[PDB]
C-alpha cells in the first residue's frame, strides 16, 4: 500500500498546487532572468603576407594592435607584388578587441565558410578538398609571448554549387558552398587565442589544388553565455539540497520496513540517484581547472537518465498486471530491456568516438572520410532501431495491462475488503501515473517544436522574454519535480 | 554628381585604409552633422570611403555596356560629373549601390577587427546588464546601417522634391542587404543533435547586390511632384504612378526627370559620347554594345595582345608561368 492510496482526493490537491508553484517559477527564471542560451559571434580574418622568414622560428601572425602584420586588402593584389600561394597566412584573433573571455564560457565551437570565386580557368574539381596547417596559440595577458596550444592538419572536403550558368558572363560570382566544421575546444581557460591558418599547394600531390580561387575565409565563433551559466548553477544549487533530503527520507522508510522492499521499490530508488547525479554542480570546478573533459561527462550523465527513465516505465508496467502476476525479480524483464542496453551501448560509443579524440585533437571530426561516416551511421541506425523495438514493447505491454484491468474490475463481487481494496489501489495507482507521465512527455515535445521553429525571444511592453531559455529551465525543472512525486506519493504508507 | 564626399573614394584615397589619419580634415561634402560623425568616430572613418569605392566599381561592371558606364571625372569637386546633376534613373542606381556600399565596407571592417568603437565594447559586466560577458553582444550586425544612415543621409532632409528622391533610394541599398542575408544554423548539444541550435545570419556577396539593384534599375517608376504646406510655403513630395503600377517602398528605386541621350558628346547635359568603343567582346554575337556607338562600320582594330598561357593556376597568386602572344579582331567602332 503506497502513500497515494491513502491520501483522500483533498490532499493530494493540495500537494499538486504546491508543484505547480514551483513549476511557473522555474519557467519565470528561465525567462525573466536569464540572458539566452548561446551567442555566435562571426570574425572575417586577415590575410598576412610572411616575406620568406617563417622557418622554424614561428612567428605568430596578430591581425591587429600593436606590432599588427604587413596586410594584403584584397588577394588581386597579390599578384603585382610578386607574393605566391603559401606566402600569406590567415590570422584570426579570437576575442575582439577590448574584450576578454572568461572561466564562465563553458565551450568554444568553430566553423568555416570559405568564399570560393567561379573562373572558368579554376573551376573546381570533383573531388576538391583543402588541406589546411592550422596552428592555435593562448595568452593570459598583453605583454606576453604567445604560447602554442595546437598545430595540426586539417583536411575537408568541399560542397559546392554553382546556381547560374557556367559561361563567360558570370565570372567574379561566388560558389554557393556548405559549412565546414572546424574546432571544438571543451573548456575556456585563458584570456585571448590567435588562429593561424596557413594553405599549403603543392602540384605533383595535388594539395590544395583544383579548389577554385579563395578570396576569402569566414569564421564563426559559438559559447554559451556567462548569465546562463551562472544562473544554471543557480538553479542546480538550489535543487540539490532538496533531492538529497528526500532521497534520504525516503531511504529511511523503505529499509525500517516488516518487510523486505519489492522490486519496484527499487528501481523508483535508483532512478532518484540518477537524477541526484545530474543535479550536483560538478561544473563549478569549470571555472577554476582547465579540465577538458567536462563535455563528455555532462553527456554520459545525462545519457544515463534516459535510460533509467526509459528502463523505469517498463518495470512500472509490468508491475501492474493483475492476474497472474505481481512478480519481482530483475533477471525476468531482459526481453523489454534488452533493447535499451544496447542502444545506449552502441550511442556511448558514437559519442566516444567523437568527444574523445577531440580531447586530444580538437581539430577533429567522424565525418571526414567515407569510412567513418559509414561507421557513425551504423551506430545511429542501430540505436533507431532499438529505440523502435522499445516502443513496440512498451505498448505492448501497456496493451495487456489494460485487458487484465477490464477483467479485474469487473470481477469485483466476489472477493473480500483485503483483496478489493488492494486491487482497486492498484487500477488507480496505474492509471493516475499514465496520466502524468503522458502529459510530461507531451508537454516536453510540443515546447521542443516551440524552441526549434520561433524566433527565440519576444519584446512585450518593457520586458524581453527568452524563450529558449525558458525552455531549458522548465523542463529541467520539470521532470525533477516529477521524481520528487514520484518518490513521495509511491513510498510505503506507515501503518499501525 | 549631387553628394561631394564621394571624391574620396578617388585620386586622393590613395589606400587610405588607417595608415593615414586624416580626420575631419579634408571631407569636402560636410554638414554638423558628418562634423560630428567623423570626429566622434574615427576608427571606421576610412572605412566608409572604401564603400564607395567598392560601389563605384560595381557599377561600372553593371553598365559596362549600357552607353552610360558611371564614368568618374578628373575633377574630384564633382566624382561622376554633371551626370547625376538631375534626378534621373541612372542616379538612383548610383545613391542606391553607394548607400549599400558603406554599411556592407563597415560590416566586414568591424569583422575583422580594424575598431574598438565598432558596435559592442566592454571587458566587464557581471552585474545584469547585457554586456560581453553576461548576456553577449548581439547588436554588431546593426553598426554598418548606423553608419551609412547617420553619415551619408545628413543633407537629404531639406525640404526638395530631389530630397525625397534621395532618402528613398538610399533605404533601398540599405535593404537590398538586409533582404538578401542568408539563415546559417549549427546543431550541437547531447550527441550532436539539435537540443541547441545556434543560429547566425551571414552577408551576401556586394555581386548579388548589384545585379538585384539593376534589376530594379530597369523597373523604375515614374513619380511626379506635388507640393503644399500647412503654414504658408510648400514642402515637395513624390507622388508615384498607382493609376496603373505597383511603386514599393524599400526595395525599389524611384526617379522623376528624363534621362538625357548618351549618343554625343554634350557638356550641357554631362553626357559623354560613346564615339571611341569596342563591340563583338563578349559573346562576340549581338550585344547591347551594337547600340552602344550610335553608329556602324564596327570594324576598325587588329591586335597582338600578350598573355600568361600553359600554367598550372594555383588557388592563389602568381602563378609564374610561361607567355605566349595571340591574335585578335577588335570590332572598334567610330
Ligand atoms: C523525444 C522528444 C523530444 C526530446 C526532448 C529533449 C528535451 C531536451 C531538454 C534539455 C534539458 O532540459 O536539459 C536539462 C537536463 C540536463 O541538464 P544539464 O545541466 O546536464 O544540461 C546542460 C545543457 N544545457 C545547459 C544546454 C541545458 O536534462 C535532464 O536532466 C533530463 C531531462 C529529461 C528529459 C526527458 C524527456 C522525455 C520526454 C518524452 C519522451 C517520450
Ligand atoms: C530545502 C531546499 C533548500 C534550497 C535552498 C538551499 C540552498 C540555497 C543556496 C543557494 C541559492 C542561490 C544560489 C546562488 C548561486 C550564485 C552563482 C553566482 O555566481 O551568481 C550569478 C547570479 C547573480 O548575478 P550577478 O552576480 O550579476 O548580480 O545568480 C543569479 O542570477 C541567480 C538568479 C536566481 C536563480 C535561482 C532561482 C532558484 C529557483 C529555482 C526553482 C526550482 C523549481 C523546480
Ligand atoms: C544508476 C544506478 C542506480 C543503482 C541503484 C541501486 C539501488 C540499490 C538498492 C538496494 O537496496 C537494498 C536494501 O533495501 C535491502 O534492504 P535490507 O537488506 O535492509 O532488508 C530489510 C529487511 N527488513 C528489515 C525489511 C526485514
Ligand atoms: C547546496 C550545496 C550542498 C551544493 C554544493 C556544490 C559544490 C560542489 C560547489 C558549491 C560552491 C562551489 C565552489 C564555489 C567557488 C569556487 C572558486 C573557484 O575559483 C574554484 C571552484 C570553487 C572552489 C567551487 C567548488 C565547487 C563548490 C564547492
Ligand atoms: C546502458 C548501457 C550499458 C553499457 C555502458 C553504458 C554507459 C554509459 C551510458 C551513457 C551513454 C549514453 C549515450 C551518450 C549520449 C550521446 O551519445
Amino acid at each position: 500500500g503506497a502513500i497515494i492510496e491513502n491520501m483522500s482526493t483533498k490532499k493530494l490537491c493540495i500537494v499538486g498546487g504546491i508543484l505547480l508553484v514551483f513549476q511557473i517559477i522555474a519557467f519565470l527564471v528561465g525567462g525573466l532572468i536569464a540572458p539566452g542560451p548561446t551567442t555566435a559571434v562571426s570574425y572575417m580574418s586577415v590575410k598576412c603576407v610572411d616575406a620568406r622568414k617563417n622557418h622554424h622560428k614561428t612567428k605568430w601572425f596578430v591581425p591587429w594592435g600593436p606590432n599588427h602584420c604587413d596586410k594584403i586588402r584584397d588577394i588581386e593584389e597579390a599578384i603585382p607584388r610578386e607574393i605566391e600561394a603559401n606566402d600569406i597566412v590567415f590570422s584570426v584573433h579570437i576575442p575582439l578587441p577590448h574584450m576578454e573571455m572568461s572561466p564562465w564560457f563553458q565551450f568554444m565551437l568553430f566553423i568555416l565558410q570559405l568564399d570560393i570565386a567561379f573562373k572558368l580557368n579554376n573551376q573546381i574539381r570533383e573531388n576538391a578538398e583543402v588541406s589546411m596547417d592550422v596552428s592555435l596559440a593562448y595568452r593570459d595577458d598583453a605583454f606576453a609571448e604567445w604560447t602554442e596550444m595546437a598545430h595540426e592538419r586539417v583536411p575537408r572536403k568541399l560542397k559546392c554549387t554553382f546556381t547560374s550558368p557556367k559561361t563567360p558572363e558570370h565570372e567574379g560570382r561566388y560558389y554557393e558552398c556548405d559549412v565546414l566544421p572546424f574546432m571544438e575546444i571543451g573548456s575556456v581557460a585563458h584570456k585571448f587565442y590567435l588562429l593561424n591558418i596557413r594553405l599549403p599547394v603543392n602540384e605533383k600531390k595535388k594539395i590544395n589544388v583544383g579548389i577554385g580561387e579563395i578570396k576569402d575565409i569566414r569564421l564563426v565563433g559559438i559559447h554559451q553565455n556567462g548569465g546562463f551559466t551562472k544562473v544554471w548553477f543557480a538553479m542546480k544549487t538550489f535543487l540539490t539540497p532538496s533531492i538529497f533530503i528526500i532521497m534520504v527520507w525516503y531511504w529511511r522508510r523503505i529499509t525500517m520496513m516488516s518487510r523486505p522492499p519489492v522490486l519496484l521499490e527499487k528501481v523508483i530508488f535508483a532512478l532518484g540517484i540518477s537524477m541526484t547525479f545530474i543535479n550536483i554542480p560538478v561544473e563549478w570546478f569549470s571555472i577554476g581547472f582547465d579540465w577538458t573533459w567536462m563535455l563528455l561527462f555532462g553527456d554520459i550523465r545525462q545519457g544515463i537518465f534516459y535510460a533509467m527513465l526509459l528502463s523505469f516505465w517498463i518495470i512500472f508496467c509490468g508491475e501492474h498486471m493483475m492476474d497472474q502476476h505481481e512478480r519481482n525479480h530483475i533477471a525476468g524483464y531482459w526481453k523489454q530491456v534488452g533493447p535499451i542496453a544496447v542502444g545506449s551501448f552502441c550511442l556511448f560509443i558514437f559519442d566516444m568516438c567523437e568527444r574523445g579524440v577531440q580531447l586530444t585533437n580538437p581539430f577533429y571530426s567522424i565525418w571526414t572520410t567515407d569510412i567513418g561516416t559509414e561507421l557513425a551511421m551504423a551506430f545511429i541506425i542501430v540505436a533507431g532501431i532499438c529505440l523502435c523495438l522499445y516502443f513496440l514493447f512498451l505498448c505492448f505491454m501497456v496493451f495487456q495491462v489494460f485487458r487484465n484491468i477490464s477483467g479485474k474490475q469487473s470481477s469485483l463481487p466476489a472477493m473480500s475488503k483485503v483483496r478489493r481494496l488492494h486491487y482497486e489501489g492498484l487500477i488507480f495507482r496505474f492509471k493516475f501515473l499514465m496520466l502524468i507521465t503522458l502529459a510530461c512527455a507531451a508537454m516536453t515535445v510540443i515546447f521542443f517544436i516551440v524552441s526549434q521553429v520561433t524566433e527565440g525571444h519576444w519584446k512585450w511592453g518593457g520586458v524581453t522574454v527568452q524563450v529558449n531559455s525558458a525552455f531549458f529551465t522548465g523542463i529541467y525543472g520539470m521532470w525533477n519535480l516529477y521524481v520528487f512525486a514520484l518518490m513521495f506519493l509511491y513510498a510505503p504508507s506507515h501503518k499501525n | 554628381s549631387y553628394p561631394i564626399w564621394w571624391s574620396l573614394a578617388v585620386g586622393p584615397q590613395y589606400s587610405s585604409l588607417g595608415s593615414q589619419p586624416i580626420l575631419c580634415a579634408s571631407i569636402p561634402g560636410l554638414v554638423p552633422k558628418q562634423l560630428r560623425f567623423c570626429r566622434n568616430y574615427v576608427e571606421i572613418m576610412p572605412s566608409v570611403a572604401e564603400g564607395i569605392k567598392i560601389g563605384i566599381q560595381e557599377c561600372q561592371h553593371q553598365f559596362r555596356g549600357r552607353r552610360w558606364n558611371c564614368t568618374t571625372v578628373h575633377d574630384s569637386l564633382a566624382i561622376f560629373g554633371p551626370v547625376l546633376d538631375k534626378a534621373t534613373r541612372e542616379s538612383a542606381f548610383v545613391h542606391a549601390i553607394a548607400s549599400a556600399g558603406v554599411a556592407f565596407a563597415v560590416t566586414r571592417s568591424c569583422a575583422e577587427g580594424t575598431a574598438a568603437i565598432c558596435g559592442c565594447s566592454s571587458r566587464h559586466q557581471g552585474s545584469p546588464g547585457k554586456g560581453w560577458k553576461w548576456g553577449g553582444c548581439s547588436e554588431d550586425i546593426e553598426f554598418g546601417g548606423m553608419v551609412s544612415r547617420e553619415f551619408a543621409d545628413a543633407r537629404e532632409n531639406r525640404p526638395d522634391a530631389r530630397s525625397a528622391m534621395n532618402r528613398h533610394n538610399n533605404e533601398a541599398g540599405r535593404q537590398a542587404i538586409a533582404s538578401h542575408m542568408h539563415l546559417k544554423c549549427k546543431c550541437h548539444g547531447l550527441s550532436g543533435s539539435c537540443e541547441v541550435k545556434t543560429c547566425w545570419w551571414s552577408q551576401p556577396d556586394f555581386r548579388a547586390i548589384g545585379d538585384f539593384l539593376k534589376d530594379k534599375y530597369d523597373s523604375a517608376s515614374e513619380m511626379v511632384v506635388e507640393k503644399h504646406r500647412e503654414s504658408r510655403g510648400w514642402v515637395e513630395t513624390l507622388r508615384p504612378r498607382y493609376t496603373y503600377f505597383k511603386v514599393p517602398t524599400e526595395r525599389d528605386l524611384v526617379y522623376y526627370e528624363a534621362s538625357p541621350n548618351f549618343c554625343e558628346p554634350n557638356p550641357e547635359t554631362g553626357s559623354f559620347g560613346t564615339r571611341d568603343r569596342t563591340c563583338n567582346v563578349s559573346s562576340h554575337g549581338i550585344d547591347g554594345c551594337d547600340l552602344l556607338c550610335c553608329g556602324r562600320g564596327h570594324n576598325a582594330r587588329a591586335e597582338r595582345r600578350r598573355e600568361k598561357c600553359r600554367c598550372v593556376f594555383h588557388w592563389c597568386c602568381y602563378v609564374s608561368c610561361q607567355e605566349c602572344t595571340r591574335v585578335y579582331d577588335v570590332h572598334t567602332c567610330k
